[PDB]
């Protein structure tokens, strides 16, 4: 319905819990998204990731990918 | 410095402000101001593109673990402290403790401060957990004195130098580590890159809004007295005065922001290239990555720029 | 396999690029950019600019120099005014397109024509290869990169004990199967037995820190 943000105030988007990437950005830290209706959510980086550490501890890849992407200038 | 403050600028409250007869009189230049505006954007959207470009080039937000032993390293100075409401680590919250209407507005950055700390400290256990190995694909855990030793290995030196004197070159690196810190806190110029960009900025502003009490020929500098003190037949006279003067200083102002905001877009690029290669990898550049030969790399965010610790 | 690989990677990049029509969005950015300024400089020809009309003909045959020429400057005053911002725009929009030339210049220079070590310069992996494209108004390179995948968990060690004298790899990595231990390359696992070709000797077995047992095998003693 209404929602208060620091980039002014939202008036139409509903506010959720949820985070997903960016897809209309609003600003600071808030984006919108239609999914149905318009929501409005917290922007999150990226999926969390603990890669496990000790001291004694390695990994090595078995296989591998070719992989070609494209770059425009 | 990565990005400057996002400027918006609106036409007809500041060449006219809420004067409908100078709106009429401004609508006979055109269409100048409707260029003004899309290039203020543009710069606007501009520096989230630089800071898009310089922080997220990692995909997953990696955690060091909680139990810190990295075998003499310790990184207490550029992990993130739980202590502090801000999670940032002390060195980020020196930097963040150096640094210090008429149609004006100041857009907030897409990426708030906490979340440029995210990816920072993302990219830093990265770093620390799996060397260069997680901006290449997967994230391959490595133990820190093993890493090291590949980094040795990557500079024309033997691995076994650092096997044999591990703990001397853990201490070295927490004693330079350390002096970061004391040098950047003693210091107040440190930080001037960025000051610069902040107090050029202000000075564009401040210049802007005081060529509003310019007579430009005009009876008055205000239009509120000329509306008040003149028929429409002799206002516009004056009023046409004050609108070229105002309309020529908007856009005086908003050239030197398209300038300024190439310079920031270059140095931004520079301090993508520096994250893509200092930090991610090893460099084979000579002082591309501080001087002497490269180590290793550790970011660390700054308000509207990026530091680098350029270990070697 | 790496030839399959290759081949669908680049099959699977032609249908991405015809299936996504927001592929190219940088080249039709600066298209659009350009004919927006001209569009914009072509309207401000419609603007009085104070003066009695904005078609010159019509003040021409309506008044007398003497009392037209102030229409007439003036008409030229807001013309000229917009021609400069307009090639200011361009002076600006130039530069920042040499720039972009600049970095397609050198990503041709070390990608193509070699091999960089660069990261991420020519692509997200470790660069192999790559193949320029032409494209109206500007490059589009192909970056073929190695990605490692199906990584797994070993147990390393900084050196080798034995004899009394400590042997560090001399190309590759100590790693430990869970009873045997091996020496690998780094970036793919290729184990194999720890001999004293493939390891260098430096010192004993009391400076290096986390140190274990295991036996160097020597060709030379069957012989
Ligand atoms: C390394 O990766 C390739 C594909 O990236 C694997 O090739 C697959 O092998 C399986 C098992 O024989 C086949 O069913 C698939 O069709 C193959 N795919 C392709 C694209 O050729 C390969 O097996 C992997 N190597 C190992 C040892 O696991
Ligand atoms: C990591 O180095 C830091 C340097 O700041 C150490 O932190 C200080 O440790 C001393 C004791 O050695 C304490 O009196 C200080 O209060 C600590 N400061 C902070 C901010 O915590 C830290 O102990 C070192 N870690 C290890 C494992 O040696
Ligand atoms: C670790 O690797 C060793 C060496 O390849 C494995 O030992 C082999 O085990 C197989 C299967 O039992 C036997 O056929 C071979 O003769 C063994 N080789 C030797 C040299 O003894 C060992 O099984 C592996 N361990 C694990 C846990 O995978
Ligand atoms: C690795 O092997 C060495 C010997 O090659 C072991 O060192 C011995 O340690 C015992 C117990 O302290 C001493 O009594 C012996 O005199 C040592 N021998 C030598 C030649 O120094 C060492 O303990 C072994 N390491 C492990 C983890 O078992
Ligand atoms: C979002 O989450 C917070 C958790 O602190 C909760 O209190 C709040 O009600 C949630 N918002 C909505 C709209 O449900
Ligand atoms: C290695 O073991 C750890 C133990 O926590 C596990 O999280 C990780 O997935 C394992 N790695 C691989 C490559 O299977
Ligand atoms: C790894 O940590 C354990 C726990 O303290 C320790 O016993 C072991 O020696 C460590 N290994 C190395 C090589 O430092």
């Amino acid at each position: 319905n209404v929602f208060q943000t620091r980039a002014g105030c939202l008036i139409g988007a509903e506010h959720v819990n949820n985070s997903y990437e960016c897809d209309i950005p609003i600003g600071a830290g808030i984006c919108a998204s239609y999914q149905q209706s318009i929501i409005a959510y917290t922007m999150s980086l990226g999926a969390e990731n603990s890669v496990a550490y000790s001291n004694n501890s390695i990994a090595i890849p078995t296989n591998f990918t070719i992989s070609v992407t494209t770059e425009i200038l | 410095p990565v990005s400057m403050t996002k400027t918006s600028v609106d036409c007809t409250m500041y060449i006219c402000g809420d004067s409908t007869e100078c709106s009429n009189l401004l609508l006979q230049y055109g269409s100048f101001c409707t260029q003004l505006n899309r290039a203020l954007t543009g710069i606007a959207v501009e520096q989230d593109k630089n800071t898009q470009e310089v922080f997220a080039q990692v995909k997953q937000i990696y955690k060091t673990p909680p139990i810190k032993d990295f075998g003499g390293f310790n990184f207490s100075q550029i992990l993130p402290d739980p202590s502090k409401p801000s999670k940032r680590s002390p060195i980020e919250d020196l930097l963040f403790n150096k640094v210090t209407f008429n149609g004006l507005t100041v857009l907030p950055p897409l990426l708030t401060d906490e979340m440029i700390a995210q990816y920072t400290s993302a990219l830093l256990a990265g770093t620390i957990t799996s060397g260069w190995t997680f901006g290449a694909g997967p994230a391959l855990q490595i133990p820190f004195p093993m890493q090291m030793a590949y980094r040795f290995n990557g500079i024309g030196v033997t691995q076994n130098v650092l096997y044999e004197n591990q703990k001397l070159i853990a201490n070295q690196f927490n004693s330079a580590i350390g002096k970061i810190q004391d040098s950047l806190s003693s210091t107040p110029s440190a930080l001037g890159k960025l000051q610069d960009v902040v107090n050029q900025n202000a000075q564009a502003l401040n210049t802007l809004v005081k060529q509003l009490s310019s007579n430009f020929g005009a009876i008055s500098s205000v239009l509120n007295d000329i509306l008040s003190r003149l028929d429409p037949p002799e206002a516009e006279v004056q009023i046409d005065r004050l609108i070229t003067g105002r309309l020529q200083s908007l856009q005086t102002y908003v050239t030197q922001q398209l300038i300024r905001a190439a310079e920031i877009r270059a140095s931004a690029n520079l301090a993508a290239t520096k994250m893509s290669e200092c930090v991610l990898g090893q460099s084979k550049r000579v002082d591309f990555c501080g001087k002497g030969y490269h180590l290793m790399s550790f970011p660390q965010s700054a308000p509207h720029g990026v530091v680098f610790l350029h270990v070697t | 396999l790496i030839a399959n690989q290759f081949n669908s990677a680049i099959g699977k990049i032609q249908d991405s690029l015809s299936s996504t029509p927001s592929a190219l969005g940088k080249l039709q950015d600066v298209v659009n950019q350009n004919a927006q300024a001209l569009n914009t400089l072509v309207k401000q020809l419609s603007s009085n600019f104070g003066a009695i009309s904005s078609v010159l003909n019509d003040i021409l045959s309506r008044l007398d120099p003497p009392e037209a020429e102030v229409q007439i400057d003036r008409l030229i005053t807001g013309r000229l005014q917009s021609l400069q911002t307009y090639v200011t725009q361009q002076l600006i929009r130039a530069a920042e397109i040499r720039a972009s030339a600049n970095l397609a210049a050198t990503k041709m220079s070390e990608c193509v024509l070699g091999q960089s070590k660069r990261v991420d310069f020519c692509g997200k992996g470790y660069h192999l290869m790559s193949f320029p494209q032409s494209a109206p108004h500007g490059v589009v390179f192909l970056h073929v990169t190695y990605v490692p995948a199906q990584e797994k968990n070993f147990t390393t060690a900084p050196a080798i004990c034995h004899d009394g004298k400590a042997h560090f790899p001399r190309e590759g990595v100590f790693v430990s199967n869970g009873t045997h231990w091996f020496v690998t390359q780094r970036n793919f696992y290729e184990p194999q037995i720890i001999t004293t070709d493939n390891t260098f000797v430096s010192g004993n077995c009391d400076v290096v820190i986390g140190i274990v047992n295991n036996t160097v095998y020597d060709p030379l003693q069957p012989e």
